[PDB]
């Protein structure tokens, strides 16, 4: 019972592959580079204008 | 225009409590209720620069609604409208129809009635509720009796949270969902069925995620919400309103139970691979693998549809995917409705909360139809109702409380007449 | 019926009123800005503030004022003792005129923009005191509570 | 220029009055100490109605504190804005009644009420146009009501031409302190329908279930009664002190309230009120402010409105607003419930507004209504004084120290034909 | 030329408080007093380089009195000009006529002795009050009293405001305007009606003013009373003085009560919009939806009219309007007067106030009309007078301050007699 | 002279009055903001047909708009040339009718039409001499159709000595909103046979394939087609506001497409329209604005006219042409394919020119057709209003408001009996 123990914890089994498959809410990331834009700036999809 | 949404049960102030974190997001609002038009359909401005909503949290149990006076939107809601009894109803829809209802009732709709009196074009009521627990079943049904006694004519809509065929949560709710639709059939003039294992089913098949709890289903929930009523809240090429679904939707006036969808539900990785047009995003909106209710439309046949479109569309290639679903054979309409479609676009692009798992896409769409696999449905209810009911399991409690087996059968008989309503329709 | 109350900590007794108010002092931090496991309730874990501008705005107010307003109030437990009135005439805050200061970050001042000043639908602060309704005319300037509203 | 003065009696009237000068000099901005701190020179042009000046912008109020008792005396120096109180206008006896209506009219009264004839005569020659007096005082106690009593009579037989209004508090049985409580109420009640012009009715019930329903507070001590109660005589008084659209004095109000010269019992309110939780989400509205002003709830007396009939009304707003939704909203609340107006009367309210709203809030409004409604409060004493006298309880407490039974069956007389001409025009 | 103005009352001075604003604004004098002829009948001009208005503002409470003595007006108005009681009459008409008047009154009637002995070519007197108070009504009366004592022959334009038949701020206010009727039959030689509920109607209706406060009503009531003295002040081509409406518009001795109206009420934004021209301002002077008094002369016939005009307005068109309102019969006149008109035009348009509600229009209309409608309004309030009579309810007030029954029985026959007389004149 | 005044009607009118708003002004060279600005002295001529003059040569155009919605108001507000309008004429309910034919005809209708006939009647007597009246609604929406054609029946009991066209847009099955479709066209169709002179019928199918094949756009939004359709009006109404060598009015070209009083609606074509790429490898010819004109992939409804017969045809052109090449062309056009047009009538081509062509264009024209091909369209919408009518879908949103089943059976036997006409005299 403490922060420090508690985040060891994680830190030492986050070698695990259930552990990276299985984020109880973030779900599974595949660690893809993404170009730096589509994230917040650009939305995803393909673009062409209404408005 | 404005709208009022009334949360009853402890599935449904979950919900709406992850809708109106949605809602603050989309217009710009931060917990504390001030801003640094299009709000006052749910945000009423008053005190001192303070957005507070037009809304009321309202239950037996103090735990989740005293949670929220603690949480992060202490400012935001009105004290006095998180309504919350002393003891809980139980799972005991008799408990919560009789005993405890008649002490919450009134006090519930004589602050819904000076909610009214602020509001002053009022389009109609919204509810959120799970028929399958005590609180949200007996003393929202009672609610609504009480609520059609009062205006009758404003148009009432009710996202509904049906319990699933195999994963349940409780023992009881074959006896609570048959004595909540008994009421839900003559009160709510549009009601929208979604269960808990068709949302499972996404969350691990799109969204990926594995070890889904219940924000994640509150919080595409919230997005199904928002995204039908974004035509009242932003201007768009086609608006729609909420007497629309009233009148396009509901060919007979107990025939009044719409399956729901959304698409693309995708996440940051999935996104920055599939290209996001819209035939395919209409096309991801009409399997049952992005449906809201664990369904086969396949048995059934259709009998409306209406298609929410949110973003950057724009009004032909809507109508070419249209024309491609009508021009497919393996679903299938009725012989009435030759156009069995609605169609609505809005400007307004769906937004992203940080923590949630959907990326921003350019463009949604959400699917609000009609069918005959929801009367496939009732009687997957009715087989296991019938089944306890035959050996009197648990009706002891009921009598205890005050009711008896009359509106037992009649209730069993109505499911029974509902059922020959929809075989009767279908042909 | 003249029973004992329970302390404002406790969750009941008309507890909601008393948190919300002036002179009422919490041994430990808001949940807002809480960090770490142990004690999170689901619905805080995943319902955080989403703007960190926002939380900055937060703790700045809170560190501030609100964090070292009142120490000795508080005991050996984290519990502080409720203010006991002495004397006939003392009262404890003021219930009437509520908004005695107005304008500001705090809750118990009023949060209003600066554009909307005085009008009807909003208003619970005085857009000016001592201005006379004649005065402001004959000085020509147009009366605030007219403005139209959507 | 108009005078008002200020006349406390008893220690609930030394109290309330205490409050009463707090919520005054805040008002006119002078500091606790007596300098004047504040900015718009809206509030120097009428503080000659509430105070002189005496040295330096060193104003002192025109009040007149009056009890028997030392510790009134230390209550009013100890509290906060008790360092400007003149020391001669502390006339004090040195006995005390506690709760003895003939102490309080025969014998402390024959040697206290000639030195305070005394100051309020030095201090009503010393202003120039008197626009009257304001006695609060109570009726339970002895020292407040004898003495007040004998003094309201003496000053009305001196100065029949001035005003005179009278803040009092009335015994209710639910929320009862003392045994004589009736004996004192009576006789009180019997001389102030021949010599007080208008009476403002309080009470201690009404104030508590206000503070337990609407403020929603927990420890109402009297401190917060004392602040309702000031609210109230603030805002009744806001007219004479400030500029606005539609200025109404009290006089003005005493015409347009008393019909009849006996029929002069007014029920009193305050808005608004609302929770300490809730004052954020609430707004300020001319309709909000009606919906809390006519709500039976809000009423500072011990009467259901809704049992009579309202007769007159009086309302004195406060703050920049818009004539026509005041009117409109007088004019709906008179033809919505109807039939709680009498008939033979149209436009049965009167309306007030200034300009000026009280220090923290941005609009107010203050209700007096005459309704007849009140007898049936002053039927619930009579029916308790009936119960003793035809048992004699109590009475040598009363007849060893002068007076006789008739000035009881008197006080039965009175009552019970005010109570029947209140029902008379119900 | 001039005409001297008095103000009586609390409600007198605050009109007279916007008034005497149009007027620096429309012959440009600074509030300070000075110029950066025409003006002559307003504001003599004293010394060198001050203009100083031949006005009188009086009542009984300092308190509106030294709200002007310190407002933006301080220099302009002569110091003792503004006279100031010491303390109020209280809506009691006997407090304002018998007590208060004996000290009040003979230090205004020598203080306007020497304002005429400055004034060299008084055209007569106008006054402004009201019925409802008592210093308007009591010392009002007692004043006009000694007037036409004094000097009889000069003529007394009397714009009153009397109080609205449902709109209503006092309770005694019946009482007081009877007694002022009583003595405003034989001594004011013509009047004009006031109320509120009319007015409040306009700015709600035309204006669109939604929550109006009493300063938009003085101002466009200003606005009418420099329509009709803009003929002494200035140049037209047919202008018509202060002793027209003495001839034209009082066929007898005892009717003289006079409907007010006045075109275009009309904001900023309806202004580009409409395209103003006389025939359909000449229209809408005589619906009941800009008539300044809360009646409808539907039921009632015309006596006499009469038409200010301000701008650019030629006699061709208005002649032509007025004959198609003559061949209209929506309208009536009564046959004992065939023409039933009197016309009068000046050049200059009708000035606007920074911060005001109205535009800036080419031409404008005041019609002053008398009709029998008003024979309609002194009978509902006459019924309502004798409603709180019987039961004697507030006599004491004033048989206490010094009057008797006498005073009540003679006013109230009287108004019955001006019954029969305007009953009697309309058939 | 001759006037024209402007009602809309529904989301759909609304917009497609604002794009046509905008193609007079920029015709006629008044900016947004109601000044004008042109150069030529043939513009001010003729404006009085559309336009008022307000306060020094400040131009508002002659229109009422209707809805019941205020989100069409801040559309047509906040575009260009919204501030142009006239604030009085936002003649506007609150409700809303939510594609509900009863709801637009019996219950919001039964309140708001009394206002606007009043605005649509000083509209009229404004002017001198009225030519005829100018609707531009749709026939699948509610508060365009139902309150649409109320108004139209509202009028011709009050005018009926005057014109009257109507653009309404009717429903494909291809591209179809709403589901009521069927139920809300077949109901105002019966409306319409009765009160309107002529209906212009349009729809978006053909124009979605006018802007593929031809324009060879990417995206039609709406401001496109409504720019199409706003093209088209003005070409019908431009021998009104300009002079021309052989000038064709209103009434005129009534008459010569008329022959029976119920043969009245009408295909309408507009040309040329070409895509910017094949802009420059085109000619400006007679000719070649014949060839397009006359082709059946230009008309603007989804009625392929060789399908059927031409009962009357009529093209109005622009420009300085050439009358010996326009009667010629229609000659050889009607003598080539003379099997498509009616035997029992010769010349069936009325021909029109005018000596002014739209801006930045050398010339136009205008097609209006009186096929008979246009039974396609209303079979189409009666099969699918007699398939849901036998099993009585949705009827009761209608019943339980006041309408009966008379008036469904009613609607069944005139477009029946309308289309068994049409099928005659083909
Ligand atoms: N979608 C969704 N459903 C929930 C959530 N929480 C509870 N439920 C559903 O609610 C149903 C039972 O009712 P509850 O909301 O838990 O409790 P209740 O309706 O207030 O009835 P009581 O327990 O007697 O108070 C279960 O079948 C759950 O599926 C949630 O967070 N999201
Ligand atoms: N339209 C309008 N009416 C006013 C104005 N000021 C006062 N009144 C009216 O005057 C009527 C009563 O008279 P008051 O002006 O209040 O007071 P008074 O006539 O001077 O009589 P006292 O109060 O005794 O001084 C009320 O009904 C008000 O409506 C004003 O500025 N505009
Ligand atoms: N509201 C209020 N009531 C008070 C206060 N002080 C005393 N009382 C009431 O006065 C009543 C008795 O009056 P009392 O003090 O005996 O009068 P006195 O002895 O003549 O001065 C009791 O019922 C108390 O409730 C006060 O500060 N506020
Ligand atoms: N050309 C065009 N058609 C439109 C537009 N908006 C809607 N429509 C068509 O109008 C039909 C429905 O009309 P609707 O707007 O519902 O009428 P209302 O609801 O009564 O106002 C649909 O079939 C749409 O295709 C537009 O901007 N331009
Ligand atoms: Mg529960
Ligand atoms: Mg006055």
């Amino acid at each position: 019972d403490s922060e420090l123990a508690r985040w060891k914890l994680e830190q030492a089994e986050g070698v695990y592959a259930s552990a990276q498959r299985e984020p109880l809410g973030a779900g599974y990331v595949r660690g893809h580079r993404l170009p730096e834009g589509l994230g917040s700036e650009r939305p995803f999809g393909v673009t062409y204008d209404a408005r | 225009r404005e709208v009022i949404s009334i949360h009853i049960g402890q599935a449904g102030i979950q919900v709406g409590n992850a809708c109106w974190e949605l809602y603050c997001l989309e217009h710009g609002i931060q917990p504390d209720g001030q801003m640094p038009d299009a709000f006052n359909t749910f945000f009423s401005e008053t005190g001192a620069g303070k957005h507070v909503p037009r809304c009321i949290f309202l239950d037996l149990e103090p735990t989740v609604v005293d949670e929220v006076r603690t949480g992060t939107y202490r400012q935001l809601f009105h004290p006095e409208q998180l309504i919350s009894g002393k003891e809980d109803a139980a799972n005991n829809f008799a408990r919560g129809h009789y005993t405890i209802g008649k002490e919450i009732v009134d006090l519930a709709l004589d602050r819904i009635r000076k909610l009214a009196d602020n509001c002053t074009g009022l389009q109609g009521f919204l509810v959120f509720n799970a028929v399958g627990g005590g609180t949200g079943s007996g003393l929202g049904s009672l609610l609504l009796e009480r609520l059609s006694v009062d205006y009758g004519k404003k148009s009432k809509l009710g996202f509904t949270v049906y319990p699933s065929p195999q994963v349940s949560t409780a023992v009881v709710e074959p006896y609570n969902s048959v004595l909540s639709t008994h009421s839900l059939l003559e009160h709510t003039d549009v009601a929208v069925m979604l269960d808990n294992e068709a949302i499972y089913d996404i969350c691990r098949r799109s969204l990926d995620i594995e070890r889904p709890t219940y924000t994640n289903l509150n919080r595409l929930i919230a997005q199904v919400i928002s995204s039908l009523t974004a035509s009242l809240r932003f201007d768009g090429a086609l608006n729609v309103d909420i007497t629309e679904f009233q009148t396009n939707l509901v060919p007979y006036p107990r025939i009044h139970f719409m399956l729901s969808s959304y698409a693309p539900i995708i996440s940051a990785e999935k996104a920055y691979h599939e290209q996001l047009s819209v035939a395919e995003i209409t096309n991801a909106a009409f399997e049952p693998a992005s449906m809201m209710v664990k369904c086969d439309p396949r048995h059934g046949k259709y009998m409306a549809c209406c298609l929410m479109y949110r973003g950057d569309v724009v009004p032909k290639d809507v109508n070419a995917s249209v024309a491609t679903i009508k021009t497919k054979r393996t679903i299938q309409f009725v012989d009435w409705c030759p156009t069995g479609f609605k169609c609505g676009i809005n400007y307004q692009p769906p937004t992203v909360v940080p923590g949630g798992d959907l990326a921003k896409v350019q463009r949604a769409v959400c699917m609000i139809s009609n069918s005959t696999a929801i009367g496939e449905i009732f009687s997957r209810l009715d087989h296991k109702f019938d089944l306890m009911y035959a050996k009197r399991a648990f009706v002891h409690w009921y009598v205890g409380e005050g009711m008896e087996e009359g509106e037992f059968s009649e209730a069993r008989e109505d499911l029974a007449a509902l059922e020959k309503d929809f075989e009767e329709v279908g042909a | 019926d003249g029973g004992p109350s329970y302390n404002a900590e406790t969750c009941m007794q008309n507890w909601a009123e008393d948190r919300r108010d002036k002179h009422y002092k919490s041994g430990f931090h808001p949940k807002e800005l809480r960090r770490s496991t142990r004690y999170d309730s689901e619905y805080s874990a995943r319902f955080k503030p989403t703007s960190a501008d926002y939380v900055g705005r937060l703790t700045h107010t809170y560190n501030t004022t609100s964090r070292f307003e009142g120490l000795t109030r508080v005991g050996t437990n984290g519990i502080a003792a409720p203010v006991l009135p002495k004397r006939s005439a003392d009262t404890s805050g003021e219930h009437v005129f509520y908004a005695k200061d107005g304008y500001g970050p705090t809750p118990w001042m009023d949060h209003t923009a600066p554009t909307a000043r005085g009008r009807f639908w909003v208003g619970t602060a005085p857009h000016v005191a001592h201005d006379t309704i004649t005065h402001s005319t004959l000085r020509s300037e147009p009366l605030e509570f007219q403005q139209r509203c959507p | 220029m108009r005078e008002i003065v200020h006349i406390q009696g008893g220690q609930c009237g030394n109290q309330i009055g205490a409050k009463f000068w707090e919520v005054v000099s805040d008002e006119h901005g002078i500091d606790p100490t007596g300098t004047y701190h504040g900015d718009s020179d809206l509030q120097l042009e009428r503080i000659n109605v509430y105070f002189n000046e005496a040295t330096g912008g060193r104003y002192v109020p025109r009040a007149i504190l009056m009890d028997l008792e030392p510790g009134t005396m230390d209550s009013v120096r100890s509290g906060p804005y008790g360092q400007i109180f003149r020391p001669d206008n502390f006339v004090f006896g040195q006995t005390g009644a506690g709760n003895n209506w003939a102490k309080g009219h025969y014998t402390e009264g024959a040697e206290l009420i000639d030195s305070v004839l005394d100051v309020v005569r030095k201090e009503a020659e010393s202003c120039d146009c008197l626009q009257g007096f304001q006695v609060c005082h109570s009726l339970g106690g002895g020292t407040g009501s004898g003495m007040g009593t004998l003094l309201i009579s003496k000053i009305r037989e001196e100065y029949p031409d001035r005003m005179m209004l009278t803040f009092s508090v009335v015994p209710s049985p639910k929320v009862s302190d003392t045994v004589v409580e009736p004996y004192n109420a009576t006789l009180s009640v019997h001389q102030l329908v021949e010599n007080a012009d208008e009476c403002m009715v309080l009470d201690n019930e009404a104030l508590y279930d206000i503070c337990f329903r609407t403020l929603k507070l927990t420890t109402p001590t009297f401190g917060d009664l004392n602040h309702l109660i000031s609210a109230v005589m603030s805002g009744i008084t806001c007219c004479l002190r400030f500029p606005g659209q539609l200025n109404a004095d009290l006089r003005k109000l005493a015409v347009n309230l008393i019909p009849f010269p006996r029929l002069h019992f007014f029920m009193v309110g305050f808005t608004p009120l609302t929770s300490r939780g809730s004052q954020q989400y609430r707004a300020l509205t001319v309709p909000e402010l009606t919906q809390q002003m006519w709500d039976a709830k809000n009423m500072m007396c011990a009467a259901d409105p809704r049992h009579g009939r309202y007769l007159t009304a009086s309302a004195l707003f406060r703050g920049r607003m818009s004539t026509k939704e005041v009117d409109e909203q007088m004019l709906n609340v008179q033809n919505k419930n109807s039939s709680y107006f009498v008939e033979w009367i149209p436009n049965n309210v009167k309306s007030s507004v200034c300009d000026i709203p009280p220090k923290g809030l941005k609009m107010s409004a203050t209700f007096i209504g005459n309704s007849t409604a009140i007898q049936e409060m002053f039927k619930r004493v009579s029916e308790q004084f009936t119960a003793m006298f035809r048992r004699k309880a109590f009475l040598h407490w009363y007849t060893g120290e002068g007076m006789d039974e008739m000035e009881f069956t008197e006080a039965e007389s009175n009552m019970n034909d005010l109570v029947s001409e209140y029902q008379q025009y119900q």
